[PDB]
């Protein structure tokens, strides 16, 4: 048990896309840290946002 | 008329040769199989192609 708590948490604060962190929580919903956005359109404004809570 | 020079062929010369060096490159890209080959072409795009291959070896 404890060694897959060990690997939980391994994958939580190593799993990694492109130099930065998705499950430690830096995109929840009240992330304090940043926000990152999906600009999907050709135009200023045309974005999204997705949120991705703590996994920890 | 004036015949010392031809004006509409040094206009059909110019862009002829600025679209042979784009089908040159487009010819290179078909090739190559990839469409960043040279640097300069989606500089971001070939770091984090870069960062990306350095990620999955």
């Amino acid at each position: 048990v404890s060694q897959l708590i060990d690997e939980v948490d391994r994958i939580a604060s190593q799993a990694e896309f492109n130099k930065m962190n998705l499950l430690q929580g830096d995109f929840a919903r009240g992330s304090r840290a940043t926000s990152m956005w999906f600009h999907i359109g050709p135009n200023m404004h045309q974005r999204e946002r997705v949120f991705i809570a703590t996994m920890t | 008329m004036i015949i010392n020079h031809n004006l509409a062929a040094i206009n059909s010369h110019r862009v002829l040769k600025f679209q042979n060096e784009e089908v040159s490159k487009n010819m290179e890209k078909l090739s190559s199989g990839m469409r960043i080959n040279r640097a300069g072409d989606d500089a971001s795009g070939l770091a984090v192609s870069e960062k990306m291959r350095t990620q999955v070896n």
